[PDB]
């Protein structure tokens, strides 16, 4: 929190969602 | 006894259905006109002028797309039939920056832009996604020798008159959006690119988390 | 030159329509008393529905009503003891309107997919049965109407009205003459004429055996979806998207009173006349049903109790109560 | 130019019309409103408990 304050900020977090989302496009969704 | 028991068992019956219901999803496949839209159904549908809609069967979930294109009438008379789907599936064609249209002398290329701007500029639309497909990116790569965007389009000062960048395009629909705008996901595609209906749950299941994230306010 | 003459006949038509007016709604009801502040409470809602309701008409008898929703069936009720006679799933859901048959036997319905259906409520065997499709337009249905329980009037999306048929499923008149989409259609007492309204700031009479235009209303403004006839036959009235409301007159074809309030923003969706045609009712975009004096152009009712929406209602044949609907999966009648 | 002449067949069988005066119109709004006034449920009540949604 005050140490490091770059990572404060919201397009990392956007960021963060979105890899988990996309990785867990990894199974197979329709087979 | 002829009341209450009708009336008891169509009330169950309308309860199970509507229970039954809970999972399901609805999007609009909005294109502008030769997209080729039949030949990017027909991949899908392969494997993994009236209004019909395509009963998807992925993972837990019927998806339902909704052909909305061939109307040809006034669209805000019956866009607010659409107001629970929670994304827009729009799709252009990279090939109309030379392809002049002149049925007006105004290429097709402006016409897909007002389009666009029409479609997100509406209030209505304000708790969806939007996808922007891109297709007949062969086109685009293989014939920039001799249709240079120079004259044709006013902001492509780059190189020189090869070396094809789709990334100016898509600039030019980026920014025709207001500010503190969703994240818009557009994916080019080409005549037999599989990989869509992956790229699509991608955009569902984010465009989903972060809505909830929202409402359970952990943000 | 046709354009030069078109605009001649135009100006002709307008002096003499103008001439002929010899005195507006300032001479008749010149010291007429208000009808007083009168308001009614729902007696019986209805229950059932999951989504949007767009609308809602009454049977032959007063008592039964049909409702037809985006996603669902349709519902058959009985007002006076709630219980869902019937129900009705529907292949296409995107429904925009629904009607009822005089004879108490068939029900209708269409939407977007261009397409209207005819259904057997009579049990000639096991329960409701899809019977045949009428097929043919080009734009959206917008509505449509029993003449009796062979022939059937429907209004399309394109500038067009048809006149169809049952037994064979083929149209054999068809209207036209508009220059926008037609949303609104109300069939005349007198089983001979009726209004559809368009898209453009006009809406026009019509005949059904002759099938040609008669006479046409050019004063208005914005767009009209609504439209119901008055008692008598000499009027209907027309609702707007600005906020306005006007009365046109088939005998004199002019304009009699333009309805208006203090402040208001919001267009109509939904007008119909009341029995005896002292008042008339109005839906509105945030739920604020109003009624309105016609004699004098007063407010009357201020109904408001949906969730921020009303779409359709409906007066009964007897008068004796009124059925409206909404957006809000909900059905309320007012006695 | 078709369009156009059909328009103009139409507006000059249009423009040949009889129209009365809007008072008499008036007056016969007026009179028929005086025919009923007394026979419409949401202007006069339903006397007692006659009307079926009562309970």
């Amino acid at each position: 929190i005050l140490f490091k304050p770059s990572r404060n900020t919201i397009e990392e977090v956007r960021c963060s969602t979105a890899a988990h989302a996309f990785k867990v496009a990894a199974r197979a969704t329709l087979r | 006894k002829a009341a209450v028991e009708r009336s008891k068992m169509i009330d169950r019956n309308l309860r199970r259905d509507k229970r039954d219901a809970r999972r399901e999803l609805k999007l609009l496949l909005l294109g502008t006109g030769e997209s080729g839209k039949s030949t990017f159904i027909k991949q899908m549908r392969i494997i993994h002028t009236g209004i019909i809609e395509y009963p998807f069967d992925l993972q837990s979930v019927i998806f339902r797309m909704v052909d909305v294109g061939g109307q040809r009438s006034e669209r805000r008379k019956w866009i607010h039939c659409f107001e629970n789907v929670t994304s827009i599936m729009f799709l252009v064609a990279l090939s109309e920056y030379d392809q002049v249209l002149v049925e007006d002398n105004e290429n097709r290329m402006e016409e897909s832009k007002a389009l666009f701007r029409t479609i997100i500029t509406y209030p209505w639309f304000q708790n969806s996604s939007v996808i922007l497909f891109l297709n007949k990116k062969d086109l685009l790569e293989e014939k920039i020798m001799y249709s240079h965007l120079v004259d044709y389009f006013p902001e492509y000062d780059g190189p020189q008159r090869a070396q094809a960048a789709r990334e100016f395009i898509l600039k030019m629909f980026v920014d025709l959006n207001p500010d503190s705008d969703k994240i818009i996901y557009s994916h080019f595609t080409c005549a037999t690119d599989t990989e869509n209906i992956r790229f699509v749950f991608a955009a569902v299941k984010d465009t989903i988390l972060q809505l909830n994230l929202k409402e359970y306010n952990l943000v | 030159q046709l354009r030069q003459e078109a605009e001649q006949l135009k100006n002709q038509i307008r002096d003499a329509r103008k001439a002929c007016a010899d005195a507006t709604l300032s001479q008749i009801t010149n010291n007429i008393d208000p009808v007083g502040r009168i308001q009614m409470r729902t007696r019986r809602t209805l229950r059932g529905h999951l989504a949007k309701i767009y609308a809602m008409h009454w049977g032959t008898d007063s008592r039964l009503l049909v409702s037809a929703s985006q996603d669902g069936k349709l519902i058959i009720w009985d007002s006076y003891t709630t219980n869902k006679v019937h129900a009705i799933p529907l292949r296409s859901s995107w429904v925009m309107t629904c009607a009822y048959a005089p004879s108490g036997n068939y029900v209708a319905c269409g939407g977007l997919d261009n397409i209207c259906s005819i259904y057997n409520l009579k049990t000639r065997e096991g329960n409701v049965r899809v019977s045949r499709e009428l097929a043919g337009h080009t734009g959206y249905l917008s509505c449509c109407r029993f003449l009796d329980d062979n022939q059937i009037v429907t209004s399309s999306g394109d500038t067009t009205c048809a006149l169809w048929d049952i037994e064979t499923g083929q149209q054999t008149t068809t209207f036209t003459g508009h220059t926008g989409d037609v949303m609104s259609l109300s069939l005349a007492p007198d089983t001979r004429l009726f209004v559809s309204g368009a898209c453009d700031a006009s809406a026009k009479l019509w005949d059904v055996r002759e099938g040609m235009c008669r006479q046409t209303f050019t004063g208005h403004e914005s767009d009209i979806n609504a439209i119901c006839f008055f008692p008598n036959g000499n009027a209907f009235a027309t609702g707007s998207d600005d906020a306005t409301c006007r009365l046109f007159d088939l005998r004199a074809d002019q304009e009699l009173m333009t309805y208006s309030h203090d402040n208001i923003i919001c267009g109509i969706t939904s007008v119909s006349f009341s029995k005896s045609g002292r008042l008339l009712l109005a839906g509105y975009d945030d739920f604020n049903c109003n009624v309105w004096d016609a004699l004098k152009a007063d407010r009357a009712g201020v109904l408001a109790g949906h969730d921020n929406r009303v779409s359709c209602l409906g007066v009964t044949d007897d008068g004796m109560a009124v059925a409206t609907g909404s957006w809000d999966s909900f059905l309320k009648i007012w006695n | 130019i078709a369009q156009a002449r059909k328009l103009v067949e139409q507006l000059k069988m249009e423009a040949n019309i009889d129209r009365i005066k809007v008072s008499k119109a008036a007056a016969d709004l007026m009179a028929y409103c005086e025919a009923h006034a007394k026979e419409d449920p949401l202007l006069t009540p339903v006397p007692a408990s006659e009307n079926p949604f009562r309970e």
